């Protein structure tokens, strides 16, 4: 109950002492009168603690037996060289209290180190050393409460074995600080009640006031004080309780719009975690099914201290989260109320009120009222690129997959002319959420009733089956330079490693039908590396797009995953920076710099 | 000293030993103090197992069982025989390199370390994973990263492992030093986080992974700081400290040198949201922060 | 198999063998060198005597090359702006005539 | 390994091989040639470079040779004075990279 | 047709042929004459099996056990089916090379059999060894060398390996070509020795031995000579008597060619020693050395 | 009993004849007139058998049925083609037989061919078949035997188809030999005894006397009969019946001194092997087991053609040989008397008598009144050859091991004197018995006082344990021309490949201390290819040394074992021919030509 400023007690001791004499008395505070206190030991498991004897009610430290030699043996603690370290344990209850009494109670231990000498001459110590220890703790208080007597300074050690003066103490160097000093009993005392709010530290210089013939002595040291926070402090708000929210086109899961905040004066600690104190529950008041399964909230606090004065302060927070993902049929417009109780204030206000301005909009999947009619510059190669096919606000999309697919308008006819619909494919890319086109066949252009197509592109979105299309036309006008002779065989433009030969291949991705070409000039390893590319658009990149995954032999470099050789920087797939005109083969890739 | 499974193999077959062995793991579940008495006795009561050998999780795991149901108080982890240990490799100053006076120290130890097959090894090892990115998201797999720099400052030997994480160099930052100095344990996997969180919420983490722990424990017990010795420790010995931090790379308790004058460390963690307890987080980083005994043991090898 | 063909080592820095590295650190570098004669087959004996006729006019295969068969370990290093890098399959450790 | 290096053919007389044979037999000898470059290493790389640079005197290691990892089946046959003489290893059945 | 040792397997399974199997096994080991009945029946009666298969010592232990209890007069070698092959095996001459008309046919087959790879190979396979010299006193191991002759006129393809042994070339001695259709089957060692035994001598061993005894039933039965007819054979086939002489190579018979002005043909034999029966080896001889079926064979291969 | 002058009595058979009808007879000869034959078949099995029918007594065939188509198809032999082959048996005894008398009496089968056509026109035959068949058997006769009537010459085949005229014949072109011809029956017979010594063979013109219109047709045939041997002639000698023996040197089982030889006018068959003509038996008739117990003979018999008129004639033959490998200190002197007995010959005479002059002498084994005195000319190296000690006729021992041994004369000095006993070692040749001798260490002959050496050599007779020794003396005049430098340890020789270095290496198996060289020039693979060896005397010899079996690096040229590459030649071990500069490593070998 009563709780203790400090958790260490510590002095020394020495051979050669007698029974019947004080050796420290520890104190207890108490919020209230009411409680009498009653010290007693504990840890009566060990046979030296027979010895020492205590005081029921005044709680100062006795002895019951003298030292001798053969005592020094029996006390054995880890090593055999002095000094040699002790520990014990005490309680202090308000009635006589049993054996049992005291394991239940919070304690505290006393470090009471061991040296088998006697007392010493007194006039060889130093002044550093006089009146205070080499090493010192700095107790504590709490805000907002009863004061009391705090410590004792007064050393046994440096009193006992030279009793020839008298000395006392003072606060010294002290701008109006509430602290004080007795002189009946040489005791630092708290003047009054405190807030925290007000002021969180006290560095303190306290002086040690010494009667010597030669000259009065006096020694400063210093300390400073900690202050105990209680939740004396309930919320508030700067600005409004509202937010603007609004869901158009994204609809993903985890996503948030909304920003709001709170501030408590108090303090949050994070350890342990078991605790209550300043952490805020928040609960909802909404019954909707619909709103509750598919809409969340965000918590997260931390804590500041340049808006209160300087003096530590926490922070909440919260924000606005969805659960799951949305259908596109949608529209509702509220307002959502999500209330805080900061359960740790015993006050007759501890909470606040928010409030939510969501606006949930559909969206229409649609084209716009222009058409689709893309075309071919030359005569091209498989796995070329075109033109993109998206509906209207495609790029803002999120969490909306969508399917494309393309069909033939002339069903049945002739299956001489049915062939010329082998010119044409189609590829889809979840990333950017649009349709890319790309030539499949070459060996069907030459006819001229291929010349020209036309398709009924369909756009099928995946949870609600609408569709959406319009017509497409495809005219080829590139006229064959006599190479009629080559079959359907075309090799890769990742391997040619020079400018030279890349120029003049014909091979995957060119719709040109020859390879681009890249020229980095730089002094090392750089992100501008020669090489040679299909189309220099999307090939080095960085990722590969869905087209890059068909062929190993198109643009290795954004999508490869083999092990590469020379001068390289690399991130987890392709090659971000290798020193020179770097090169690859079908997975294998070896990036150098050519001297000639 | 021996080990623990040993003497665990061994009081498994006296037919007093086990028998009062199981009657105890009963009475402490819940004439048991007359069975104390025997249990002192037995080798187990003080053995202690340390670094070098490849069965040490079931030594720890059968102290910690002994002795945290009847950390850093009292440690197992190392004998009193160490200091043996300790000035032999108090010697590797000057079994290191001859050529010294250079501009840098770190670039010297790590000369020194690829060119012995041993140290080169195993600093790739730990190395390369640490830089495998893995995925967009993720950066490195960090487990692999800590586990493989563990067992390197576990086995290389002293000579060129403590060099290049204790070189020492002309003060400042941004001196080439301090930058390698600095990237010895490549901090932007092994050491950096998006989050700081607090050091005692950290403290707890360690506590219960079983290497951490000991890890741990050998730290407060070796470098504990005392003003009275001109050397600054307490058990007067420099390298013992030197042991002990180098045993905490890699585990939860990944520091490194920050960004200050003097020569401080910190593990990634502050001081902040901790309330009350902002004098159990000071005295815990303070001694992990500004000592004695640190300063002067990391300076010992820096005056070679 | 042949004895004359043996591992020899040179003391290099990093920055010597142009991969573009902005490094102070240095290396081991380990290589085979040496006569293979003693391995020699009939195939061998006749290539180089068709060789040495110029009957064929442009092929030329290979005799017996003394090459290595397995590796160092793994190397890592640090570059002028504290990039790491590493580098594999750069050293020999046993050779052999083939 | 690699594809370009590859195993061709060409029909001589046993004469044309200058071991001192006496005979009009004939034989099809089979050899393998060609680049294999796709299966370089570090190691080849290095070797190249400092070859170039000539910053190694007179040591020139090998690098990767297409040689034949298997020979044919043995050959018979009978010379000028009517006694016979046998060849063993002269001949490929499979080659690659090494 | 069917195998013998199928049809083994055939008449193991039902109870009756087995039972009258085992009857008569024990019948003419010392009512059997009506077993004999059932015994003609089954196809084990008239089994024959061929060459090309790996499994003929048993068929030939099979069928020899049956008739020899019950060797040149009824040959099982070969079935009355033979002809179909024997028409076809006449065509290789138009298959065999394009070049002809030379001053030597001999080293024309050779070269053709150094350019196929199964020739080649067998060729190098049984000459080695016969000229692999193993002591001072022997001068090659023959039993190596008779088996892998054998095994090489067994396999590889008549159009190549019939063209070395019967090559024909201009008529005399000391004409380059006569050398090497002598020397095809390296005579110093499969055929020569240090003292010529009676041809009846031979006979008999041949005899016993389960091969040679075949081949040998193949010979008499395919070569015999008719003057009726403008071929000059009795069963009208030239390549029988082809396949049948050249199933000798190998075996205990192994004949070369005689220095003889005409194509004559004898084994390391002579009719010496035999007293009285002088006839008997003189019609042996006779019908092996000079005889029209097989010089009309013999020639035929030669108008290419 | 009653031999067959032939094996076959051929036939052709024809549809359309009639029973009881003659077909053919045969003829068996008696050596004396008591013994009466009687005739009848066998082969009662098979069921056509039951047409035929012969006579008990006169020895005719005839037939019992008819023919009929209907008989054609059951008669089955083997192919389903005409002509269809069929066989019978016949025996002949002197009593009425059974039918178990003939299985066990020797017969004789009688071949006829079946058609199944009827008589043919007579005027379209030819003049070549008129008389006689295609093929002809010749038959034999017995020598000094009783005569009689030997073959038939009617074809019944021909006589019925043109039964108008009558035929004859008559023996042709005849110096005088013995044969004639019958009128009755129309029978070649012999005029009267014969010796088979006098003529062997018997050329024949035989004719046919046919009576027609046109003109007298006679048509000419050949044959000739052989001659059957019986024992009716003992052996004789040329010369006389003893030989000269000696055993001095040559001790060696299986060796072989004498030769004596036998003549008998008769012959040997060698088939089959279960006979007794013509094979002589011979005896012993000594009883000393020492003699009986060591010596062996020989026997092998030939035949001969040229020294008896041109007559085949035998000739036995007879030598000496040892049985085991016999001792050096025995000697005896002796006659041995081995007989011979022509068991076939039942005369009062069958034998001769040989003997032999045995002369054994024992050898002694010791060394000459002169020593063995080597020297060393200059500093030498390891595994060198200095001297051969041999007792004396060493060459020309067989049979006897010999091992030789060596020892210092001064037995105990101090050890550094001792150590100059380390320079020299002995081997050991079973093929020329002797002992070569050899250094073995180099470091030892750099002190003077190893100058000079003192050996006393040791000969054991292995069998015996004799001994034998005399003084050498060993002594090394070679100063060391500045080379204390090189420890022991020597390159080898076989691999300079070149005359350049191994003119200038010292290595092993160097008594000069240098490699010798050789060059051989040829156009192609000769027995003389340039190599360099340590010593060119046995070092390309042929069968290698128990020297140059100790190290591989000592000429393996001799005695290496694995594969060899290049042009060349080779016997068991060793290299006969390479194609140029040879040269070898340790175990392998190249031998290739140097163009440079
Ligand atoms: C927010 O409101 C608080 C109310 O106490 C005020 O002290 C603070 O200055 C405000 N923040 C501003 C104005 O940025
Ligand atoms: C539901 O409505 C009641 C009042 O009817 C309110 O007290 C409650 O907070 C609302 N929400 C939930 C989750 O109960
Ligand atoms: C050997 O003696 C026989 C005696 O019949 C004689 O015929 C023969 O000529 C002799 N051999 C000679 C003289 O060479
Ligand atoms: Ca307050
Ligand atoms: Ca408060
Ligand atoms: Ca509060
Ligand atoms: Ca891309
Ligand atoms: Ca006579
Ligand atoms: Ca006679
Ligand atoms: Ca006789
Ligand atoms: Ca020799």
């Amino acid at each position: 109950g009563l709780y203790f400023p400090q958790r260490l007690y510590t002095e020394n001791i020495y051979v050669g002492q007698q029974q019947g004499s004080p050796l420290l008395q520890v104190i207890s505070m108490r919020e209230f009168p009411t409680e009498r206190p009653y010290f007693f030991l504990c840890s009566h498991r060990d046979a030296f603690t027979s010895w020492f004897h205590i005081d029921e009610a005044s709680g100062v430290l006795y002895l019951n037996k003298t030292l001798e030699w053969s005592d020094f043996s029996s006390l054995r603690s880890g090593s055999v060289r002095s000094p040699k370290d002790l520990t014990l344990k005490v309680g202090v209850s308000s009635t006589p209290p049993m054996k049992v009494m005291c394991t239940i109670l919070p304690t505290v231990e006393v470090k009471l180190s061991f040296i088998n000498d006697t007392a010493p001459s007194c006039g060889q110590v130093e002044l550093s050393t006089l009146c205070f220890p080499e090493k010192i703790s700095n107790p504590h208080i709490t805000e907002n409460r009863e004061p009391g007597a705090l410590r004792q300074l007064r050393r046994f050690t440096h009193m006992s074995i030279c009793p020839n003066y008298t000395i006392s103490y003072g606060v010294v160097a002290g701008s109006s600080v509430p602290f004080a000093v007795d002189d009946s009993t040489s005791e630092l005392v708290v003047t009054a009640q405190v807030d925290r709010e007000e002021k969180e530290v006290y560095h303190l210089d306290i002086v040690c006031m010494v009667r010597t013939e030669r000259n009065l002595e006096e020694v400063f040291r210093s300390l400073h004080v900690n202050i105990y926070d209680e939740d004396d402090n309930s919320p508030y708000v700067n600005g409004t309780d509202t937010e603007d929210v609004l869901v158009e086109f994204d609809r993903s899961e985890g996503t948030v719009f909304g920003t709001l905040f709170v501030y408590d004066r108090d303090t949050t600690p994070v350890y342990p975690t078991n605790q209550v104190q300043n952490k805020l529950v928040g609960t909802l008041m909404t019954n909707d099914s619909w709103i509750k399964n598919n809409f969340a909230i965000e918590h997260k606090f931390r804590e500041e201290k340049a808006i209160f004065g300087n003096v530590r302060g926490t922070v909440h927070e919260y924000k606005l989260k969805l659960s799951q993902n949305l259908s596109v049929t949608e529209q509702r417009s509220f307002l959502l109320g999500y209330l805080v109780n900061d359960t740790t204030f015993p006050g007759p206000e501890g909470t606040v009120l928010l409030h939510f301005n969501v606006t949930v909009l559909p969206v229409p999947i649609r084209f716009s009222n222009v058409t689709y009619s893309f075309t071919v510059s030359q005569k091209a190669t498989t796995y070329s690129q075109i033109g993109k096919v998206c509906v209207e606000n495609c790029q803002k999309f999120k969490g909306i997959d969508v399917t494309y697919q393309l069909e033939i308008v002339d069903r049945n006819i002739t299956a001489e002319a049915q062939s010329c619909y082998w010119a044409v494919s189609l590829a889809q890319n979840p990333n950017d959420n649009t349709g890319v086109l790309y030539v499949n066949d070459t060996k069907v252009l030459r006819r001229p009733e291929c010349q020209e197509l036309e398709y009924v592109v369909i756009a099928q979105e995946q949870q609600n089956k609408l569709q959406a299309k319009t017509q497409l036309t495809v005219s080829f006008q590139g006229e064959a330079d006599s190479l009629r002779t080559d079959e359907p065989r075309f090799p890769a433009c990742a391997e040619k490693r020079q400018r030279g030969d890349c120029e003049a291949t014909r091979g995957l991705g060119a719709p040109t039908g020859r390879c681009q070409w890249r020229q980095g000039r730089d002094k090392g390893i750089s992100k501008r590396y020669s090489t040679c590319s299909p189309n220099l658009g999307t090939c080095p990149d960085g990722y590969c797009d869905a087209i890059e995954s068909k062929n190993i032999s198109i643009c290795p470099q954004d999508c490869s995953s083999e092990a590469i050789i020379g001068g390289y920087e690399r991130d987890l797939y392709g090659i971000k920076a290798g020193h020179g005109t770097c090169y690859c083969f079908e997975g294998k890739c070896f990036c150098e710099r050519d001297e000639p | 000293r021996l080990d623990c499974v040993k003497a665990n193999e061994l009081c498994l077959k006296e037919p007093g030993c086990s028998s009062k062995y199981r009657t105890m793991r009963q009475c402490v579940a819940g004439e048991c103090r007359l069975v104390l008495d025997a249990l002192k006795q037995s080798p187990l009561y003080n053995c202690r197992c340390k670094r070098g050998m490849k069965k040490e999780k079931n030594c720890l795991r059968i102290y910690w069982g002994i002795y945290q149901h009847l950390l850093l108080e009292d440690s197992p982890y190392e004998p009193v025989n160490s200091r043996l240990s300790d000035i032999f490799r108090l010697a590797p100053i000057y079994s290191g390199e001859p050529a010294l006076a250079k501009e840098n120290n770190c670039l010297n130890a790590a000369k020194a370390c690829n060119l012995n097959d041993t140290c080169k090894k195993y600093r790739s090892a730990y190395i390369s994973p640490c830089t495998s990115r893995v995925s967009t998201a993720e950066v490195c797999n960090k487990r692999k990263c800590h586990k493989a720099l563990r067992q390197f400052f576990d086995k290389v030997p002293p000579k060129h492992s403590y060099g290049m994480l204790y070189c020492s160099c002309p003060l400042g930052d941004q001196s080439a030093c301090s930058e390698r100095r600095r990237q010895t344990i490549v901090p932007a996997c092994s050491y950096e986080d998006k989050e700081r969180p607090n050091c005692l919420t950290l403290q707890v983490s360690c506590k219960t992974n079983y290497i951490c722990r000991s890890r741990l424990a050998d730290f407060f017990t070796n470098c504990q700081p005392e003003p009275l010795s001109l050397s600054g420790c307490l058990k007067e010995n420099y390298a013992d400290c030197l042991l002990s931090y180098s045993g905490l790379i890699g585990t939860v308790m990944t520091p490194n040198y920050l960004r200050s004058p003097k020569i401080s460390v910190s593990p990634f963690c502050d001081c902040s949201s901790s309330g009350n307890s902002k004098e159990e987080c000071d005295r815990f980083t303070e001694f992990f922060t500004d000592n004695a005994c640190l300063r002067n043991a990391i300076q010992a090898f820096g005056n070679g | 198999q042949g004895r004359g063909c043996l591992l020899k080592e040179i003391h290099l820095n990093v920055t010597d063998l142009d991969l573009g590295y902005r490094t102070k650190e240095e290396l081991i570098f380990r290589y085979c060198s040496g006569p293979c004669h003693d391995a020699e087959t009939n195939y061998d004996k006749i290539l180089n005597n068709l060789t040495h006729n110029k009957k064929l006019d442009k092929d030329t295969p290979s005799r017996t090359c003394c090459r290595p068969i397995a590796f160092d370990d793994d190397i890592s290093f640090l570059d002028d702006s504290l990039e790491y890098h590493t580098l594999k399959k750069h050293s020999a450790k046993k050779c052999a005539c083939v």
